[PDB]
């Protein structure tokens, strides 16, 4: 199971990230409010994580944070 | 005379036409050519469109460095 490697939104690849999250719809959520939260530390503020890229954007540190096992989620 | 129920009522009714299809900001149109260079995730977006269509996102990062 080799793609060689992901690049730009492809990254990271989504089938390790349906494994963390319930379903693709809560991940959605999971990376969403991660990110509103991301957004909000440079303005709850915790994070981001993971050393984040220089010019990088929420959505990507978020989808990466889940994909590295760092975030667990409450189903309502 | 169009009534206030004749405002509801029809094709051109409330609940119909002007509540199902509306026009949206932070949206463009433009005519599709082929790009086989890119990636399948990735699309071709026409420079002078983007600038516009990001204008406030560009705008941001543009006010956030000197």
């Amino acid at each position: 199971s080799a793609y060689d490697t992901p690049l730009g939104i492809t990254n990271p690849p989504i089938d390790e990230l349906l494994s963390r999250a319930s379903s693709k719809y809560a991940l959605v959520i999971y990376a969403a409010k991660r990110a509103r939260q991301i957004n909000d530390y440079y303005n709850e503020y915790v994070g981001p994580l993971v050393e984040p890229g220089l010019q990088e954007k929420p959505l990507s540190i978020a989808l990466r944070e889940i994909h590295g096992d760092l975030l667990e989620h409450t189903e309502g | 005379l169009k009534s206030l129920s004749d405002l509801l009522k029809g094709k051109q009714g409330r609940f119909r036409q002007n509540l199902l299809g509306k026009r949206v900001d932070y949206s463009g149109r433009s005519v599709i050519v082929v790009g086989p260079q890119l990636k399948l995730h990735q699309c071709g977006l026409p420079k002078l469109m983007a600038l516009e269509l990001f204008k406030p996102f560009v705008m941001k990062r543009l006010v956030d460095l000197n």
